[PDB]
RNA sequence: GUCUACGGCCAUACCACCCUGAACGCGCCCGAUCUCGUCUGAUCUCGGAAGCUAAGCAGGGUCGGGCCUGGUUAGUACUUGGAUGGGAGACCGCCUGGGAAUACCGGGUGCUGUAGGCUU
RNA sequence: ACAGAAACCUCCCGUGGAGCAGAAGGGCAAAAGCUCGCUUGAUCUUGAUUUUCAGUACGAAUACAGACCGUGAAAGCGGG
RNA sequence: UCUUGGGGCCGAAACGAUCUCAACCUAUUCUCAAACUUUAAAUGGGUAAGAAGCCCGGCUCGCUGGUGUGGAGCCGGGCG
């Protein structure tokens, strides 16, 4: 069997990328984390304090508590047939603001602007996204050039 | 016309007496250097234990001191006089320094005293130009740059002009 | 039937063999039909078929 | 002394080199990979034939040593001891183990090193011979005879590259004339239109 | 022959340090603990007082860190001191005190807190800390960023810090590093500190040199003579500078003037220029070879 | 055009060598009374202002190394899902989708925030 | 100088090719290493959390909160 | 290639000459890795895709604090 060691199997997971070792850039500590923020957890081997456990590496959760150095994150974890909402205390070196919602918050403002504007013009504008539709009919101009004929090439043993 | 800031000078003279063992001999050597330089020297311990040399790690075996300024020029003259202002070409390092050995310190005008004895010592001269200190400062350290370094030929050339010395071949 | 095919066939409402449905085509749906490729015959019906 | 080569024909295990974890591996049967006139310049031997594996299998170091002898002896007989240069292109790095029975049985069955093999892919060259153009038939026969020391299927193929270089023979002569190639013993160095211009001055002076 | 260590592989694997570290200007181990704010204080700024003494100047700044870079809230330079009557000795301890005082009064003036927190208008050179007044805006609080300086006793960064706290800024500190602290008895003599703040150590030197060697005096203090600064008047000179600094610490920026477009360094050569240069060099080489034969 | 203090990203910024640097800066630099520290005022600390861009530093250059980014490698290698496909096997082809990495070839060589200077 | 392959002194290059008690992996360069100065955050205390997990115990570990303290010029850092 | 060695080899003999084969260095070259790696897939694992949202005005705080600053909570209102 395997060991129950806390950091087993993190040889590559927690190591630093190639030629990106050494000092931690200080903008890592200047990020502002509020209650309700979505953050992606990514353990960093340079700082050994407040390390998330390996199972939380690559997961995204919500901030519920902010201390001087860490935050409390409610992150889902699947254990067999159930998913538990787990609360982990992670130092802010091992997290980053998630962009997963920014595309949504961009759309809301665009939605809220368009909804307001269209209303005062008495017009209807699409607000819901749609899946990419089938391409519509179009013309392809030859420009008096016959398409180049293609043929399969003969086999060649380039051994 | 050469820039005034390119003129060679003696950064320091470094005197070393590797007695090879601790005890009374080393302390006496510490007194020869103090007589010659007028400043208290410092003892250096053995990095490793070596059976053949009979030295144990962290054992004081040598004493040395650095001399700068006008005092370095004065003491260097005594040694170069004992050499008759003759040095070999191989005595110069490729980084622009040189040095020589003295077999008895009494030749340097140090009056013999019964309770000290006779010792030899090394002489090493570190040359330099102004602005060599950028590599030794804490804030905004730098490297002096290729054109400002001192070559073996420039060091030998300086020694001849400065002392009218002779660079023997080999 | 493998789990991922079993779910996609249930969303198309094709829970029985030789069941049929219309499916309006787009990126979302065309990629569902690719998962169930071995389990379905599909294509474009003409007006008479409808 | 050793098991028949059918017992280790296929690449069933991950590569198992001789390392600090696998210790006690006996020496491989094949220790020489180049024989003949190794020192011939690039231009003396323009022709190059290959023995190319048509299978994904393991070739034992004993088969590589035997084939090398078989191919080399023919070349000496038909082209002279200085008319060719042979290069075995496979090195037996994968170690094969043995679980030696006489009794525990299958308890603690992890085996000790027995030998070494080379893992060869489909289309991978096994050994190469370069010589003069007129010796084309003698290369093919030498490699045809060496196919009988190996298991599986091999193909003899006369390369379109010049000698042991990576450059086509139909343009190697021009590339040397234009100084894109510089003879460097058995091979050629490639000179790009890059780097210090003092290199260009040296070549063109 | 020995292996080239700085070969191609030594550069493929090489990782450069931070630019400010390469330059030898910023200590990132110290900076992290200086600028980084507690996460449960969010956007609350963490002000620090930067003191850098150059070879000829003293720069005092108040800054807080942001993700795009430090935002300087207020700056005071020692090259400004001639406006306040101090002409010479713009890197000595007395100047550092004035520069720190000017930085404090200028900030408090900007925030409108200069009347509330006047500091210690009469310089005593002793331990003093500004305490907030209830019902009034709180005292401005910053920390001393000493950079790479060796923070031994008498370092001029503590001269500027003393000038700032005596101006009304709240800066945690002890007297251990003011000139006047005795490492033997572990006692702080405020009267020694007050001497340095008024530059008497410099004044004593001028008298000492004048009575030792006139030639040395001229060599050491040529510009003090040119500006008619004598040892007797130095203490008053600095006391006036403190009053003037307090009277009007505002900075009037130098009015910018449009200039004729002038370029003082070469621009990059284009690809065509670089390419054509190689062609000319090649033609020149072959041409010389043909000429020789 | 550009610098100084403090920075963010952290080589498009590094490394090597060469050329040029107006003004202000930054420096080298000159000393050791004081503060302070050394075997040594070299460093550190302090007091200065005779000299110099020699150096650091800035800009530029090199069919430069590196680095960054494209092309080729290549719809190749590998790969999801399919067959009562082939083949004694080893393995391979096809169907439905995804899709690399060297060598080799080209291009580029810091951007920028706050505050404060210089530059008719 | 003695001094040699290896003693000590000096200059230069040096991305870590050393060291960090130990197995290995990760991490680390004005430091996490080496050397000094001062010290006992290896102290007292309630809860929360993580890891194994049944989401039990232990063990170990993580953020805090309250006291007392050390250190530093200070920001801070430290309850092995 | 002298920065070291073995063969030689002319000698009065030395780093003098002469070669010659190795170690060294520099560009190349064949072949590899479960306990190597600069690169780097496919398949895969989290999260988001609104009313528990958004946008306004105010109030509480013993927390934070140059600042009526910040943060949290609470109340009222408008948007389908
Ligand atoms: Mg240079
Ligand atoms: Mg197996
Ligand atoms: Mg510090
Ligand atoms: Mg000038
Ligand atoms: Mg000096
Ligand atoms: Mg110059
Ligand atoms: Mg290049
Ligand atoms: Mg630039
Ligand atoms: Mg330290
Ligand atoms: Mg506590």
């Amino acid at each position: 069997t395997n060991t129950k060691g806390k950091r087993r199997g993190t040889r590559y997971m927690f190591s630093r990328p190639f030629r990106k070792h050494g000092v931690v850039p200080l903008a890592t500590y200047m990020r502002i984390y509020k209650k309700g923020d979505i953050v992606d957890i990514k353990g960093m081997g340079t700082v050994q304090k407040g390390m998330p456990h390996k199972c939380y590496h690559g997961k995204t959760g919500r901030v519920y508590n902010v201390t001087q150095h860490a935050v409390g994150i409610v992150v889902n974890k699947q254990v067999k047939g159930k998913i538990l909402a787990k609360r982990i205390n992670v130092r802010i070196e091992h997290i980053k603001h998630s962009k997963s919602r920014d595309s949504f918050l961009k759309r809301v403002k665009e939605n809220d602007q368009k909804k307001k504007e269209a209303k005062e013009k008495g017009t209807w504008v699409q607000l819901k996204r749609q899946p990419a539709p089938p391409r519509e009919a179009h013309f392809v101009r030859t420009n008096g050039k016959e398409p180049e004929l293609l043929e399969p090439i003969p086999y060649e043993f380039m051994a | 016309k050469e820039n005034p800031m390119r003129e060679l000078r003696i950064r320091k003279l470094c005197l070393n007496i590797c007695v090879g063992e601790s005890g009374d001999r080393l302390t006496r050597a510490a007194k020869v250097l103090e007589q010659l330089t007028g400043q208290t020297p410092v003892f250096s311990k053995a990095r490793y234990t070596v059976r053949s040399f009979g030295i144990r790690r962290n054992e004081k075996i040598a004493v040395h001191c650095t001399v700068r300024g006008a005092k370095a020029e004065e003491i260097l003259e005594k040694g170069l006089k004992v050499r008759e202002y003759e040095l070999r070409k191989n005595n110069f390092s490729d980084t622009g320094n040189f040095g020589f050995g003295i077999q008895e310190h009494i030749d340097l005008g140090i009056k013999y005293d019964p309770s000290i004895g006779i010792y030899g010592l090394d002489f090493y001269v570190v040359l330099g130009r102004p602005g060599f200190s950028i590599a030794d400062k804490k804030r905004r350290t730098g490297c002096i740059g290729a054109k400002h370094r001192i070559s073996k030929e420039e060091a030998m050339r300086w020694f001849q002009q400065k002392y009218d010395g002779i660079i023997l071949p080999g | 039937v493998s789990p991922k095919v079993r779910k996609v066939l249930q969303l198309l409402r094709l829970r029985q063999i030789f069941n049929g449905t219309f499916v309006k085509l787009n990126k979302a749906s065309i990629n569902m039909l690719r998962i169930v490729e071995p389990y379905i015959a599909w294509g474009y019906p003409n007006l008479k078929s409808v | 002394g050793r098991r028949p080569a059918r017992c280790y024909r296929y690449c069933k295990n991950k590569p198992y080199p001789k390392s600090r974890f696998c210790r006690g591996v006996p020496d491989a049967k094949i220790r020489i990979f180049d024989l003949g006139r190794k020192k011939a310049k690039v231009d003396e031997f323009p022709l190059c034939g290959h023995m190319v594996s048509d299978e994904y299998e393991q070739l034992s170091s004993e088969a590589l040593e035997a084939a090398r002898i078989c191919a080399n002896k023919y070349m000496v007989k038909s082209c002279g001891k200085d008319g060719f240069h042979i290069r075995v292109r496979l090195h037996p790095f994968h170690v094969i183990r043995i679980n030696k029975m006489l009794q525990t049985g299958m308890r603690g069955a992890f085996g000790k090193p027995q030998g070494t093999v080379a893992r060869v892919h489909i289309g991978q060259v096994i050994m190469s011979i370069r010589t003069k153009l007129q010796n084309k038939e003698h290369v093919v026969e030498a490699l045809r005879r060496a196919k009988f020391k190996f298991p599986g299927r091999q193909k003899i193929h006369i390369s379109k590259k010049w000698g042991f270089t990576k450059f086509n023979a139909d343009e190697f002569e021009d590339m040397v004339a234009e100084k894109r190639l510089i003879p460097d013993g058995c091979g050629v160095k490639y000179i790009p239109n890059r780097g210090p211009l003092d290199k260009w001055r040296a070549l063109h002076s | 022959f020995v292996k080239v260590v700085k070969n191609k592989a030594y550069f493929k694997r090489y990782q450069v340090k931070f630019r400010r570290r390469r330059e030898g200007k910023t200590d990132y181990y110290a900076r992290k603990r200086l600028v980084i704010q507690d996460k449960n204080k969010y956007n609350t700024p963490k002000y620090r007082m930067i003191v850098r003494v150059t070879n000829r100047d003293i720069i005092c700044q108040i800054a807080y860190a942001r993700i795009e870079g430090d935002m300087i809230v207020c700056a005071a330079y020692a090259h400004e001191l001639p406006k306040y009557g101090v002409k010479v000795g713009l890197t000595n301890y007395a100047a550092a005190y004035c520069t720190g005082l000017l930085l404090a009064r200028r900030l408090l003036n900007r925030f409108g807190m200069d009347k509330i927190y006047e500091g210690q208008v009469e310089v005593t050179g002793d331990e003093y800390n500004v305490e907030s007044i209830d019902g009034q805006p709180g005292a401005f609080t910053c920390y001393l960023d000493a950079g790479l300086a060796r923070t031994t006793t008498g370092n001029k960064v503590f001269g500027a810090l003393k000038g700032a706290v005596d101006g009304g800024l709240s800066i945690p500190h002890s007297t251990k590093r003011f000139p006047g602290y005795d490492s033997e008895s572990k006692e702080f003599n405020a009267e020694v500190h007050r001497k340095h703040i008024m530059g008497q150590n410099v004044a004593d030197y001028m008298r000492y040199l004048m009575e030792e060697d006139e030639d040395a005096y001229k060599k050491q203090f040529s510009q003090y003579i040119k500006n008619n600064v004598t040892p007797d008047m130095m203490e008053e000179m600095y006391k006036k500078a403190h009053a003037a600094i307090r009277e009007n610490p505002v900075y009037e920026k130098k009015p910018k003037r449009e200039v004729k477009k002038k370029r003082w360094n070469r621009p990059k050569m284009s690809l065509a220029q670089k390419k054509d240069r190689v062609a000319q060099k090649k033609a020149s080489f072959l041409r010389a070879q043909e000429r020789a034969a």
